[PDB]
């Protein structure tokens, strides 16, 4: 439950660079 | 100092140990206090990532390799990238992460590079 938001923030956070 | 500090693991916090005097690298999480070892020959990993610096918290991966599915794609296309099992350690500083960073990477690409 909670190790499969820390493969979302992971992208999320990547996906706040790659705008 | 250029091989280990302390990380979280499995809700528990200690300390991260890549050990070179044994067979290839190993990465070694060891909670604070000792108990909790958990070791990662780096020779089964294909890579390792780490949290990107405009977020502020301190993570590394260890990306352990896949099954030969990396094979051409299927009948359907599917198109598929195999799935890596991976482990994820959290610091608490800079410094440890660029280190870790570092340590894991080079020996991992030591095995990639294999000079």
């Amino acid at each position: 439950d909670t190790q499969d938001d820390f493969l979302k923030w992971w992208r999320s956070e990547e996906a706040q660079d790659m705008g | 100092p250029s091989h280990s500090g302390a990380a979280i693991f499995e809700k528990v916090s200690g300390i991260i140990a890549i050990n070179e005097d044994v067979s290839p690298a190993e990465l070694t999480w060891r909670s604070t206090d000792g108990d909790k070892v958990h070791t990662v020959v780096l020779s089964t990993i294909d890579k390792l990532q780490a949290t990107p610096a405009s977020s502020e918290k301190m993570m590394l991966r260890l990306i352990g390799k896949v099954d030969e599915s990396k094979k051409r794609k299927d009948n359907e296309g599917n198109e598929v990238v195999p799935k890596p099992q991976r482990h994820m350690f959290s610091f608490n500083n800079r410094t440890v992460m660029d280190n870790i960073k570092m340590t894991l990477q080079q020996i991992i690409s030591r095995y990639k590079d294999a000079d």
